[PDB]
C-alpha cells in the first residue's frame, strides 16, 4: 500500500572530519495514521568484503506515527574505527539509512562516502595504519540510491 | 564437480560496457558470476515457492514476475 | 553524419538494442535448471519464464555495473574491482 | 570557432521552426568542429553534443549507426561532460541530458533505462531547482509515461499526480506574486491559466493509467 513515503533526505555537515557525526535531515510522509512502530537506522559499511563489519551507528524508534508530513534530523555518531579493516578505511564505502515498519524493512537509502586524507603529504604517502583524525569524510550526497521493498502494512 | 556457469565472459564484458565500465579486472568475471548466482538463487527460490504453493508442476513467467517483485526496486532519487 | 571516435565512445554507456539479449540462452537455462534441481524439485521452466529470468538478470547486472563504475570513478580508479562490485551491491539495498 | 556558435544558433532556430533535417545538419557540423578542435571530451563540446543528440531524437521521432543509437551516444557524452563540472548550470544541463536519454530510451522501447534516466534527471532537478518549477512537472509527466509503458500503472498515476501537485503549487505561488507585485499584473495570471489549460490532459492520463 506504501503507507510511508520518504520524500527527501538532505545530508548535512558534508564534507567533515571522519569523527564528525552523521546528520541527515529526513522528510517523509504517512498517508494515514500508523498503528505500529517506525524504526530508523543508520548503518555504516566498514568493509565491502563482509557484512560482519556493518556498524549500526544509531536507531530511532517512534510509534504511533500520525498521518501527514514529518521532518527530523537523524544524527548518529561516527563508526568505531577499531572495528574497520585497515584496507577498507581509506577510499569509497557505503552508508545506509534504513526504515522499518512492523519489523519489516521497507526502504533502504544508500550513499557512497569517500574517506580521504586532506594533507597532500598524507595523500601521497598514506600511513600503514589509517589516521582517522586526518581522514575527511565526503558523502556522495548528490547520488542517493533508494531501494523500496514490499512489506505488509496491515 | 559441477562449476556450471550461466553467463559467459564476453557477455560479462558486454554488460559491463552497457553499465559504462571501461576496464575490468580479472577477478571481475568470478565476482559477477557469484553475484549472478546469488540473485538467481533468490529469485528461483521465490518462484518455486510460489509454484509449489499454487500446486503446479511447471513454473511460469507469471511466477517469475511474482518472485521478481519480491527482490526490491532501486530508484535513483526520491521523487521517482 | 558526424560520429565521435571509438576512444570517445569507450567513455560512455553502450547503447542498448531493444531486440538483443546479452546473456546467451542455453548455458543460462542450464544454470537455471541446475539451481532448480538443487532446490530438490523436478519442475521444468517454460521458455517465457527463462526469458523473463534472462531479462531480469541482464537488467540487474547492467544497473549493478553502472553503480560499480560510479564507485570506481570515485576513488580515482581506471579499472573496476570486486570491491567496487560489492560496494555497488551494498548501496543498491542488497542485504545478505 | 565563431562559425560553430553560428551553427549552434542556426540549428536551434531550425529545431524550433520544425526543419529537423537542417537542425541535425547544423548541429552535426558544430559538433564536428568542436570535437576536432577541443577534443571529443572537453567542456566546449557539451552543449553542441547535447543539441546534436536532441536533433537526432527529433529526427527519429519524425521517422514514425541508427538515429536513436547516435542520439544516445551524443547525449551520454554530453551528460558526462556536464556531470563532471560542479556548477548549477552544468548540473541542470546534465539533468536535461538525462531527460533526453530517457526520451531516447522510450523511443527505443527500453522502459527500464527510461525510468532510470528520468529519475536521474529528477534527482538533479529537485536538488538544484525550487519545488514549484515547471521542469519538475515535465519530468514527473515523462516518468509517469515511462511507468505506463513499463506496465507500472500505480507509479504512473503517482507521477502524474505529482506533476499536478507541482503545477498547482506554482499556481498558488504565482497568485501570491500577482497579489504582492507592483507593475506586473498580468503575466502571472496568464501563466496560471496556461497551467490550468495543461492540467486536464494530465488528469486524463491519470484516468487512462487507472484504466489498466
Amino acid at each position: 500500500m506504501a503507507k510511508v513515503q520518504v520524500n527527501n533526505v538532505v545530508v548535512l555537515d558534508n564534507p567533515s572530519p571522519f569523527y564528525n557525526p552523521f546528520q541527515f535531515e529526513i522528510t517523509f510522509e504517512c498517508i494515514e495514521d500508523l498503528s505500529e512502530d517506525l524504526e530508523w537506522k543508520i548503518i555504516y559499511v566498514g568493509s565491502a568484503e563482509s557484512e560482519e563489519y556493518d556498524q549500526v551507528l544509531d536507531s530511532v524508534l517512534v510509534g504511533p506515527v500520525p498521518a501527514g508530513r514529518h521532518m527530523f534530523v537523524f544524527q548518529a555518531d561516527a563508526p568505531n574505527p577499531g572495528l574497520i579493516p585497515d584496507a577498507d578505511a581509506v577510499g569509497v564505502t557505503v552508508v545506509l539509512i534504513t526504515c522499518t515498519y512492523r519489523g519489516q524493512e521497507f526502504i533502504r537509502v544508500g550513499y557512497y562516502v569517500n574517506n580521504e586524507y586532506t594533507e597532500t603529504e598524507l595523500r601521497e604517502n598514506p600511513p600503514v595504519k589509517p589516521d582517522f583524525s586526518k581522514l575527511q569524510r565526503n558523502i556522495l550526497a548528490s547520488n542517493p540510491r533508494v531501494t523500496r521493498f514490499h512489506i505488509n502494512w496491515e | 564437480r559441477d562449476n556450471i556457469q550461466g553467463i559467459t565472459k564476453p557477455a560479462i564484458r558486454r554488460l559491463a560496457r552497457r553499465g559504462g565500465v571501461k576496464r575490468i579486472s580479472g577477478l571481475i568475471y568470478e565476482e559477477t558470476r557469484g553475484v549472478l548466482k546469488v540473485f538467481l538463487e533468490n529469485v528461483i527460490r521465490d518462484a518455486v515457492t510460489y509454484t509449489e504453493h499454487a500446486k503446479r508442476k511447471t513454473v511460469t513467467a507469471m511466477d517469475v514476475v511474482y518472485a521478481l517483485k519480491r527482490q526490491g526496486r532501486t530508484l535513483y532519487g526520491f521523487g521517482g | 553524419r558526424y560520429r565521435p571516435g571509438t576512444v570517445a565512445l569507450r567513455e560512455i554507456r553502450r547503447y542498448q538494442k531493444s531486440t538483443e539479449l546479452l546473456i546467451r540462452k542455453l548455458p543460462f537455462q542450464r544454470l537455471v535448471r541446475e539451481i532448480a534441481q538443487d532446490f530438490k524439485t523436478d519442475l521444468r521452466f517454460q521458455s517465457s519464464a527463462v526469458m523473463a529470468l534472462q531479462e531480469a538478470c541482464e537488467a540487474y547486472l547492467v544497473g549493478l555495473f553502472e553503480d560499480t563504475n560510479l564507485c570506481a570513478i570515485h576513488a580515482k580508479r581506471v579499472t573496476i574491482m570486486p570491491k567496487d562490485i560489492q560496494l555497488a551491491r551494498r548501496i543498491r539495498g542488497e542485504r545478505a | 570557432d565563431s562559425e560553430a556558435k553560428k551553427l549552434l544558433g542556426l540549428g536551434q532556430k531550425h529545431l524550433v521552426m520544425g526543419d529537423i533535417p537542417a537542425a541535425v545538419n547544423a548541429f552535426q557540423e558544430a559538433a564536428s568542429l568542436l570535437g576536432k578542435k577541443y577534443g571529443e571530451t572537453a567542456n566546449e563540446c557539451g552543449e553542441a553534443f547535447f543539441f546534436y543528440g536532441k536533433s537526432l531524437l527529433e529526427l527519429a521521432r519524425m521517422e514514425n549507426i541508427g538515429n536513436l543509437e547516435l542520439a544516445w551516444d551524443m547525449l551520454d557524452l554530453a551528460k558526462i561532460i556536464f556531470k563532471r563540472q560542479e556548477t548549477k548550470e552544468a548540473q541542470l544541463y546534465a539533468a536535461q541530458a538525462h531527460l533526453k536519454l530517457g526520451e531516447v530510451s522510450v523511443e527505443s522501447e527500453n522502459y527500464v533505462q527510461a525510468v532510470e534516466e528520468f529519475q536521474s534527471c529528477l534527482n538533479l532537478q529537485e536538488q538544484y531547482l525550487e519545488a514549484h518549477d515547471r521542469l519538475l512537472a515535465e519530468t514527473h509527466y515523462q516518468l509517469g509515461l515511462a511507468y505506463g509503458y513499463n506496465s507500472q500503472y500505480d507509479e504512473a498515476v503517482a507521477q502524474f499526480s505529482k506533476s499536478i501537485e507541482v503545477i498547482e503549487n506554482r499556481m498558488a505561488v504565482l497568485n501570491e506574486q500577482v497579489k504582492e507585485a507592483e507593475g506586473s499584473s498580468a503575466e502571472y495570471k496568464k501563466e496560471i491559466e496556461e497551467l490550468k489549460e495543461l492540467l486536464p490532459e494530465i488528469r486524463e492520463k491519470i484516468e487512462d493509467a487507472k484504466e489498466s
